């Protein structure tokens, strides 16, 4: 469940979803990854049970089961740091980053 | 010209006249006096330019750099964060924090 984005280090838990407008991303109860109305989709149906979609800190998505063990890799990487995955309004699944900025409210300024 | 999400702003799109950015407990304002302002937070944020200029709208390129200018183009404010050409955007996101993020590595689809 939540927003329409996935930081490094957050877990999309197995049936929660990321929505923007009319798109939704699933990570489903048959493993599959499925970006529902955008044409998408890891293709991983029936690869695992309990299986769940996290973003390494080099900015790639990987879907993991329930032992740990993982399934799928989007096979796109960059450097270290803080990587956001976003349900762009136009439909699509982006993965951006490194962070380059940062605006913080919990510091003093 | 991109749709608007509220609490995203990507490469190209711009904000002004206390448009905002909208969070689970956070707003990102581009308001009428120029200042740019987090609201939310132990102690918010702000650019700190209220008054600065007219018409004051918000910017970020296809660097990553995010941009205050006024009704004349006067350069008000800079994130002072440009990085390698291409897609970006910035998160207002659920904890609170202004991230830009870029740029994209990865797609489903063009």
């Amino acid at each position: 469940l939540g927003t329409n984005y996935l930081l490094s280090g957050q877990t999309l838990d197995t049936e929660g979803h990321l929505k923007n407008g009319d798109f939704d991303l699933v990570m489903q109860d048959d493993c599959n990854l499925v970006l529902y109305n955008g044409n998408w989709q890891s293709n991983t149906a029936n690869n695992g049970r309990d299986c769940k979609l996290t973003l390494t800190d080099y900015g790639e998505l990987v879907i993991k089961n329930g032992d740990g063990s993982t399934v799928w890799k989007s096979g796109a990487q960059s450097v270290k740091g803080n990587y956001a995955a976003v349900v762009h309004p136009d439909g699509r699944l982006v993965v951006f980053g490194p962070s380059v900025f940062k605006i913080d409210p919990w510091v003093r300024g | 010209n991109i749709p608007f999400t509220n609490n995203l702003l990507f490469s190209g799109q711009v904000l002004y006249g206390d448009g905002r950015l909208t969070a689970k407990n956070h707003q990102l304002v581009m308001q009428g006096d120029c200042n740019l302002v987090l609201y939310g937070g132990k102690y918010g944020w702000q650019s700190n330019t209220h008054g600065n200029g007219e018409h004051c709208f918000l910017r970020l390129n296809h660097k990553g750099e995010l941009i205050i200018k006024d009704d004349d183009f006067k350069t008000i404010w800079s994130s002072r964060s440009s990085s390698k050409q291409g897609e970006y955007v910035l998160i207002l996101q659920d904890d609170g924090f202004g991230v830009i993020y870029g740029p994209a590595i990865f797609e489903t689809s063009s």
